[PDB]
């Protein structure tokens, strides 16, 4: 496996994914069928946009607003729950449903 | 040319022989039933449904009954059909034929193409050989693997559970032998 | 002739036609009168018979009439359509974006059915478009020109189809109706019939025979010789009339339980109540035609019937069988024959009123279901007619149909020969009409049934070829659609002037003449075996008596924009085709210059067109200004006429229109007062008249390029006006609003002159390519800040400006000076969308003069671009020292079969010097049927040869002997057309005289400043990351596959590579190689693409477990 | 042709188990972005309309097995919800497609891939690029062959 | 003739430094199917008893 | 109904809209076609708000949440190949002139502050937070280096003043 990929290859292996591996890539189970909020623009909590769940709209910011700082980089606030990092990890994180 | 790389059946398909001998040339009742007298002691291979607007092949003059012809001597005139002259006379003619008729196409407009990027192309045709019989070695029969493959194993496995397979070369077109491919990633695209 | 303003065009033409060219564009105001019910149409329609004469709006209103509810207790009717006046005329809606429209009022009628009503109102249905003077609508500002459209008349067809697998011609018959369910009866590969009633499954004709309620025995004496029908008769296989309705409902809808009464009630449900199956009065009148059914009654009755139906399959099992004729019982003989789609006699031509129509009729079916739903739902004795309706379907569909449709396009005017073409153009794609990728191939070509009502020359040569179309000059619509063609009748061999109309059936019970016949001033020919095209399309040399009609004229088979081309008797197919196409992308001139050699049709076609200002009525002429004509006429009363300066054209060009009258002069009705934007004098003048040689010139005009001399950049000969139009909105947002002001943030006061107290620049000024038009500033909220931008701050105490600069700038690539600002506001209350406040328009116009690379052609499909502009002194100069313009090559001429070209350079020159035949011991022999008073001619005069009969090459050679010298005795041009040039950037003279002559030259639209583009970096896309494509953004080229292709060919796999990651997806990468250009270092190794990785994420969204191994 | 398929799942390492599916996983929202446009005018990217359809579907299902109720209703949510999962994975395979404004069927998860409009299509047809230009040409009669 | 799109988020541009950063502890959350997860907090910060894992 | 009108309100929308917003965009809906059907034109905003007892800037409000989004699977241009999001300038992307400007303003600035002193680079670096990110305060910066703020104030307005040269600053005034 590589999860990074740095630019050396060898084999492309497909494969029939199960329920352990898909509830193994994902980072938190969506339950809600919201999108963003109709007033102030901001995703909301347990939705298909979540910023606990798929990572921050801003780059280095959590959601409450307490962290700003680069200096703060790898954590996770108390309260709003959001990890801390570049705002193109929202490109790459994946949930899963609970049937 | 396309039904050529494709190897379908043409339309105008005039037949072939599959063995010497005088002809017994009979022109039937709107359509022709040519059967062929073989030169050795052997059956009469009867041609059934041969319509008179299809004509007789001239060589050397025009077509005659009894007829000495020889073994893959093209009957009617026409375009015979590359699967027949493969498993007729081999896998060396098929490629002298394959060339040949595409050659043929483009000298009609002065088009000058070398053959060696023709001989490319017919060389990806006839890579894969057909399974009749499995022997004892993973094989299932029409399947159509490689012939690289299929006497890479066949000289191991002789040994050793020595029930060798058995093949024949076969023909197929660009459409099909581009499909069956080893890599997914490739083939997913088309 | 005909036209009193006109220039004294002298013609060459031998034949006097008797009829002129018709109303160019009645085949738009006379369906959009006839849908509205003009008092004008009703006497044009009463002139012709049609008792009971109805526009398309009280058709559909009388085919909806009266409504009905589930019990019959009330009833709601419709009648008296009526209009009101436009609510703003032409100009200040094509200011204000406002559409030209009209109220409807129609009086409609409730009637209660248990107690006894009426309720009587004026319901109001909705505004409604109306056409203007010009055949074109005005919808939010623009101008929509609605297209014509071909489809297939509804009736009954036959054809066979043998297999070869058979050997047996299997006959079919569709009867497509309009509006309703298909029908089939054809036969098998077998002796057995099948008929497919809407489209589920294969039946036998005797279930729906038995089923329609016919017997075995009347199905003997009926159809009585036949073994096809005699053997699906011992076929029959199920015996029973009501077992026979049992089995169509069976076969006919799946998944329900039968019943024997709903059964027997679907089948007249189903093809003959006139409220679910419509074929139309066309398809009526067709069927009616073809069977001989209906005779001399009117065509009522709009659904089927079982005799038509009977007499359906008659005709198929004896076409099957083989006959000539048959006659049905009680209607006369008709002849037994297949049936062509491509023929106009099956193909009618559904125009703008039909299709304001089908809109109306399709909106009033929504309102209608809407009405019969609250008919219920609603209480008796409170409701009404103003209650009941509602009127919002019937507006929606119309605004739906006028934007966002296929047939509703924008006016194409660069000139005004280009309006006219879009006009009376026949397509055959759109709703209702065959798909792109579902044309036919035999759909494309010519059938020999265009003569006179298409044109084969004028089509797009794209993937379009034969699908759009142009209709013919003489022709003409029908009342029902099919498209009619005048004829001169003539009786026993004299050729009379009796005009008769025909269609392209009754063209074929006849047989038809040639229109350069012989004639010998008395009406008879002057031999007896005359050219001829028979009835099948053939061409014959029949006897001089059989012959009962003649063409009117040549250039009857061509259309407008094609009869514009002389000598075209003389040119290719393909080179004509492309001459007229590229005859109308032609721009409009600053000096617009009229042409010496020409047809007759640019007079009527330019005053047609209506870009040209006509005196309305005669008078004399008070004042004459820049801006407005008044005249004075005849009793008391004066009007005045305003004219259109600098007003933007659809596409960017100029729309001038300057007087050509004086102050005291006299005029007439129907005479040109105003010129426009491509007239001179009256008529069309698409280009200029310009010198040109035929030597092929040091490779310069190699392979169709062309070079120029420098005068014509130095006189302004070819340079036009181009106008653009910019825009830019304040809206609304969270944080505030945008604001429109010059207090722009960190932009110096150096480029802040320009522009006036109030933000926008001021008229005048001339902007160069990226200055500021428009001072636009946003709110933009609050952000931390980096701590070198905060020290940088501290350091030099600017403060914080916490709004966001987005103003107006002007593209790349442009400049010009600034005419006309435009400003709505909120304040000033005009209709804006939500949430805007201000709307700014500032029109720039630049003076394009001529350049390299821009495309220049002739009338001949002679294109090229421009391959170098030279001095005018390294020009080669003619004999007396006059320089050339234009430097054409001889080797495009004889291989594309084009000398037409060659032909208009003799005569042009001809017309330019002068000529003087000497009539001393009489007309010479060559010169004998050449008519009077082109004997002599002075310099610099006009002629016209027409299309099909114009010059000919005894009176072109010998007029081009004897062509007078210019100042000295000096003949400058010898017998045969050519002239000893002298190289004028050697010395020598060639040494071989060379063609030189007069052509006619025309600037196009393929301009390099529209064209020339490039992008180092720019704007991204959104969701994949690859830089944006178009000229309009700054747009990067698409790499395509192909060349992926040469690329792997050539084995230059690095470049392939740099190209497919570092420039297009390496979102890390890209960064990385602008620093290290910009510091000057090596271009880092590229990374994975950000296409792989959306690839990766999707497959294993798709539950998909793909990984990548190492070892 | 049975032993094709018996075989392939027996050769490998893989399990008959994950043709059926407990858990789906969701694709991340910048492959499917809610982008706001100058003016409000909200695009959504329509995979979050199945997304919706299925999260809707299971919590009713939910919410009906944790209240008790008769076969009818829970079967026929049942059935819903694997039409849901199965209109998001691949719309229009099973009978009618899920359509949406106008009549016009969604885009589906397995039509990013297939058809002319895919990902795979794309990718093969060529990407666009950076430093480039295009204009039209003359003939450059003094030039040199390599100029 | 243009249309733009913005995402509602900021993109800054800073250095991704891996050596000065706020320390910070790890804390285990168990759930009721015997299941760990570490969640890294802030070292001046309020640890609280339940987590959403 | 109640149940149905309910689920109707929740979930028939693509961005979430609670239950009084849609019963007042609904009331808002009927009275614009009643007065559509009634006026014969489309109403004033100021007679909306009017009929409906609230002020035509909450009308405009209500009719600025009432636009349903568009997708983005629809072909813009003539040619189906062209779909609707391959014409959208991502706005908030990287220019990637900037970036470098960036660096080299950092570089220059980083050479600007060597040609002062050990100690004032110091104090500038830690009052401005340039090495870390954290904006220390005088209190900081006078117990890193063992003396009082207001020395530290003073070396600060010194350093300040020192920066505001045209020879010392010309370079930095061509950043902004
Ligand atoms: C492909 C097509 C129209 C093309 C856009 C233009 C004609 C293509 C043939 C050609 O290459 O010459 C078909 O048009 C109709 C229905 C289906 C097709 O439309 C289609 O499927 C494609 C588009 C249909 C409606 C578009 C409406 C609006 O899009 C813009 C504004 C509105 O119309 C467009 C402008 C149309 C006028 C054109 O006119 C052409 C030249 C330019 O291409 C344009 C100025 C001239 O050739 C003009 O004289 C001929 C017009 C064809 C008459 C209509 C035929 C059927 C402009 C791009
Ligand atoms: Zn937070």
């Amino acid at each position: 496996g590589a999860m990074l990929d740095v630019n050396f290859f060898d084999e492309l292996r497909i494969g029939l994914a199960t329920a352990e591996d898909i509830r193994q890539w994902s980072y938190g189970e969506v339950k809600k069928p919201e999108t963003i909020n109709y007033r102030t623009l901001k995703p909301e909590k347990d939705g298909l946009f979540c910023e606990k769940i798929f990572g921050p709209t801003r780059d280095w910011e959590c959601y409450c607003g307490k962290y700003k700082r680069v200096r703060f980089k790898g954590i996770i606030c108390e309260r709003c729950g959001v990890e801390v990092t570049r705002a193109k990890v929202r490109r790459e994180r994946m949930g899963h449903i609970e049937l | 040319v396309q039904e050529l790389f494709e190897a379908r059946v043409p339309r105008g398909k005039a037949p072939i022989a599959d063995v010497t001998g005088r002809v017994r040339l009979e022109d039937g009742e709107r359509f022709y039933k040519i059967t062929i007298v073989p030169d050795d002691g052997g059956e009469e291979v009867v041609y059934d449904k041969i319509s008179k607007r299809q004509r007789l092949r001239v060589f050397k003059r025009v077509l005659s009954d009894g007829d000495h012809v020889e073994v893959g001597q093209q009957l009617m005139e026409g375009s015979a059909d590359p699967h027949e002259v493969l498993r007729v006379q081999g896998p060396r003619e098929v490629q002298i034929h394959l060339v040949r008729e595409v050659q043929e196409v483009y000298r009609a407009q002065g088009v000058s193409i070398h053959d060696k990027h023709i001989e490319v192309i017919v060389r990806q045709m006839l890579r894969r050989v057909t399974i009749i019989d499995s022997g004892s070695t993973e094989f299932l029969p029409g399947s159509l693997i490689d012939r690289a493959e299929f006497e890479a194993e066949n000289r191991r496995v002789v040994a050793e559970g020595g029930e060798p397979a058995a093949g024949r070369p076969v023909l197929m077109g660009i459409t099909k032998a581009s499909l069956a491919t080893d890599s997914w990633l490739s083939a997913a695209s088309f | 002739n005909s036209v009193p303003g006109a220039p004294n065009r002298v013609s060459f033409a031998k034949l006097r036609e008797p009829l002129e060219v018709p109303g160019l564009l009645d085949v738009q105001t006379d369906s959009f009168e006839w849908l509205i019910g003009s008092p004008r149409w009703r006497e044009s329609a009463a002139e012709r018979g049609d008792v009971n004469p109805v526009g398309g709006l009280e058709e559909v209103l009388y085919e909806l009439s009266p409504i009905e509810d589930f019990s019959g207790s009330m009833s709601l009717s419709f009648s008296d359509p009526r209009f009101d006046d436009v609510k703003a005329p032409v100009d200040e809606c094509k200011d204000k974006d406002m559409t030209y429209a009209a109220p409807l009022f129609v009086t409609a009628e409730f009637i209660n059915n248990n107690t006894g009503e009426i309720k009587s109102q004026t319901v109001f249905m909705g505004d409604f478009p109306m056409m203007t003077e010009k055949g074109t609508f005005i919808i939010n500002g623009t101008e929509r020109v609605v297209v014509s459209q071909l489809v297939r008349s509804p009736g009954v067809y036959f054809d066979e189809t043998i297999d070869k697998s058979t050997d047996k011609t299997l006959h079919s018959v569709k009867v497509i109706p309009s509006r309703g369910a298909w029908l089939e009866f054809d036969v098998d590969k077998r002796d057995t019939v099948g008929v497919r009633i809407d489209r589920k499954r294969r039946q036998p004709v005797t279930v729906l025979l038995k089923a329609l309620g016919w017997t075995s025995e009347q199905i003997v004496e009926r159809f009585g010789f036949s073994e096809i029908m005699r053997s699906t008769l011992e076929k029959d296989n199920t015996v029973g009339t009501d077992e026979a309705l049992l089995d169509i409902y069976r076969k006919l809808r799946p998944g329900e339980p039968p019943t024997k009464e709903s059964a027997q009630t679907l089948l007249e449900n189903l093809f003959f109540k006139e409220k679910r199956y419509d074929l139309a009065r066309v398809g009526r009148y067709k069927v009616n035609k073809k069977l001989g059914l209906h005779v001399g009654e009117p065509i009522t009755s709009s659904t089927l019937t079982e005799e038509d139906v009977v007499a359906t399959i008659e005709y198929l099992v004896r076409l099957h069988e083989g006959q000539t004729t048959m006659t049905v019982p009680g209607g006369v003989e008709v002849p037994v024959e297949t049936d062509d789609i491509d023929h106009f006699g099956n193909r009618r031509l559904r125009t703008v009123g039909e299709l304001i129509q089908n809109q109306i009729r399709v909106g009033m079916s929504r309102m209608e279901r809407v009405v019969r739903e609250r008919m219920t739902t609603q209480d008796v004795e409170a409701i009404t007619p103003q209650t009941l309706i509602n009127i919002r379907p019937v507006v929606a569909a119309i605004k739906e149909f006028f934007g966002t449709s296929q047939l509703s396009q924008f006016m194409d005017q660069n000139n005004p020969l280009s309006g006219l073409t879009h006009k009376r153009r026949l397509s055959a794609l759109g709703p209702g009409g065959l798909s792109r990728e579902r044309a036919g191939l035999e759909v494309r070509d010519v059938h020999p049934s265009h003569y006179g009502r298409m044109c084969p020359i004028e089509t797009p040569e794209g993937p379009n070829i034969g699908l759009i179309g142009s209709l013919s000059v003489y022709a003409r619509v029908n009342p029902f659609g099919f498209i009619e063609t005048p004829y001169r009748k003539v009786v026993d061999g004299v050729v009379s002037d009796e005009i008769v109309y025909l269609t392209a059936d009754e063209e074929d019970r006849h047989v038809v003449a040639q229109a350069n016949s012989p004639i010998d001033a008395d009406g008879r020919f002057v031999e007896p075996r005359v050219l001829v095209r028979r009835k099948a399309g053939e061409v014959e040399y029949v006897p001089s008596s059989e012959v009962d009609y003649m063409d009117v004229s040549p250039r009857q088979m061509v259309s407008v924009a094609t009869a514009m081309i002389p000598f075209l008797e003389h040119d290719d197919a393909n080179r004509a085709l492309m001459g007229a196409n590229m005859q109308r992308q032609a721009v409009p001139l600053v000096r617009s210059e009229a042409p010496l050699v020409g047809t007759g049709m640019e007079l009527r076609a330019a005053i047609d067109a209506g870009d040209v200002v006509v005196a309305e009525e005669s008078g004399v002429i008070e004042e004459v200004s820049a801006d407005y004509i008044t005249v004075m006429h005849d009793n008391g009363t004066r009007r005045t006429y305003r004219m259109r300066k600098f007003a933007r054209s659809n596409h960017g060009t100029c729309a001038n229109q300057c007087p050509i009258v004086d102050a005291g002069d006299r005029v007439e009705a129907g005479q040109v007062i105003a010129d426009g934007p491509c007239t001179d004098d009256g008529e069309m003048a698409l280009g200029k008249n310009l010198l040109v040689a035929i030597m092929p010139w040091e490779g310069h005009n190699y392979e169709d390029a062309i070079i120029l001399s420098n005068r014509l950049v130095e006189e302004d000969v070819l340079t036009s006006i181009h106008i653009e139009e910019h825009e830019i909105d304040a809206r609304d947002t969270k944080l505030g609003a945008e604001e429109i002001t010059r207090d722009i943030p960190n932009i110096s006061d150096e480029v802040l002159a320009d522009l006036d107290e109030r933000g926008i620049v001021r008229i005048g000024a001339e902007v160069r390519d990226g200055d500021i038009l428009v001072g636009k500033v946003t709110p933009k909220g609050e952000t931390e800040l980096t701590p070198e931008e905060r020290l940088l701050r501290a350091i030099f105490g600017e403060k914080a400006r916490e709004v966001r600069d987005t103003s107006l700038k002007v593209p790349h690539g442009e400049s010009g000076k600034v005419i006309g600002i435009r400003v709505f506001s909120r304040e000033d209350e005009d209709e804006l969308p939500a949430g805007v406040n201000e709307l700014v328009r500032v029109y720039v116009a630049q003076k394009r003069k001529i350049s390299d690379g821009d495309k220049l052609a002739g009338r001949h499909g002679n294109k090229g671009v421009i391959g170098k502009i030279l001095p005018v002194e390294d020009m080669p100069f003619l004999a007396d020292g006059t320089p050339v313009d234009i430097i054409l090559n001889t080797h495009g001429v004889p291989r594309r079969m084009n000398i037409g070209q060659i032909l208009e350079t003799h005569l042009g020159w001809c017309a330019h010097s002068g000529w003087k035949v000497d009539a001393a011991k009489g007309v010479p022999d060559w010169a004998a049927r050449l008519p009077d008073e082109l004997l002599e001619a002075q310099p610099n005069a006009i002629v016209s040869t027409p299309v099909f009969d114009g010059a000919q090459e005894a009176e072109l050679q010998g007029l081009l002997s004897c062509t007078l010298p210019n100042r000295d005795g000096d003949v400058l041009v010898d017998a045969d057309g050519k002239a000893m040039l002298f190289d004028g950037r050697s010395g020598e003279p060639f040494p071989y005289p060379v063609t030189v002559g007069y052509m006619y030259i025309m600037k196009l639209h393929h301009l390099v400043d529209d064209k020339i583009h490039a992008r180092s970096t720019g704007p991204y896309s959104m969701i994949t990351q690859q830089p944006l494509g178009g000229k309009a953004q700054f747009g990067g080229q698409r790499f395509g596959e192909m060349e992926c292709w040469a690329m792997q060919a050539y084995g230059a796999a690095y470049t392939l590579q740099e190209l497919l990651t570092i420039k297009s997806d390496d979102t890390v990468g890209r960064v990385k190689v602008y620093e290290a250009i910009v510091k000057g270092e090596n271009i880092p190794e590229p990374g994975i693409p950000e296409s792989f990785k959306v690839l990766l994420k999707e497959l294993q969204s798709l539950c998909l477990n793909v990984e990548v191994l190492s070892s | 042709k049975r032993l094709k398929v018996v075989a392939a799942f027996q050769q490998s390492g893989n399990s008959p188990m994950g043709m059926v599916l407990d858990a789906v996983p969701v694709i991340p929202p910048e492959l499917r972005p809610m982008v706001q446009l100058d003016g409000g005018r909200f695009a959504t990217s329509d995979l979050n309309d199945l997304y919706r359809r299925v999260i809707n579907r299971n919590n009713r299902l939910k919410r009906l097995i944790d209240l008790g109720a008769p076969e009818i209703i829970v079967n026929n949510e049942k059935r819903m919800l694997q039409e849901s999962v199965d209109a998001l994975f691949d719309n229009g395979r099973r009978g009618r497609p899920v359509t949406g404004p106008g009549n016009r069927p969604l885009k589906s998860l397995s039509d990013l891939l297939k058809g002319k409009q895919g990902r795979f299509r794309q990718n093969l047809l060529g990407k666009r690029v950076d430093y480039s230009g295009r204009s039209v040409i003359v003939v450059g009669p003094q030039l040199k062959l390599h100029q | 003739r243009v249309l733009r799109g913005s995402r509602l988020g900021a993109v800054s541009y800073e250095t991704d430094r891996n050596h000065d950063l706020a320390p910070r502890q790890i804390a285990r959350y168990r759930t009721d199917n015997g299941e760990e997860f570490e969640v890294p907090f802030a070292d001046d910060a309020e640890i609280p008893g339940t987590w959403l894992c | 109904r109640q149940a149905i009108t309910r689920a109707m309100a929740d979930q028939a929308r693509t961005i979430r809209i609670p239950v009084h917003m849609v019963e007042v965009i609904n009331k808002l809906g009927r009275i614009q076609r009643e007065l559509l059907q009634d006026l014969g034109r489309e109403p004033t905003p100021e007679e909306l708000a009017k009929e409906m007892d609230i002020t035509p800037e909450k009308v405009l409000e209500i009719q600025q949440y009432a636009r349903e989004p568009i997708s983005l699977d629809q072909t813009i241009g003539d040619e189906g190949d062209s779909q609707l999001g391959d014409f959208i300038e991502d706005s908030e992307a990287v220019v990637a002139v900037d970036a470098v400007s960036f660096t080299l303003l950092q570089d220059q600035l980083q050479s600007v502050l060597d040609t002062l002193s050990e100690r004032e680079a110091g104090v500038v670096r830690l009052r401005f937070g340039l090495t870390d990110g954290q904006p220390r305060t005088l209190d900081e910066i006078g117990q890193v280096y063992g003396v009082t703020r207001e020395r530290i104030r003073q070396i600060e307005s010194k350093t300040m003043s020192k920066l505001r040269h045209p020879s010392r600053s010309q370079v930095l005034r061509d950043y902004l």
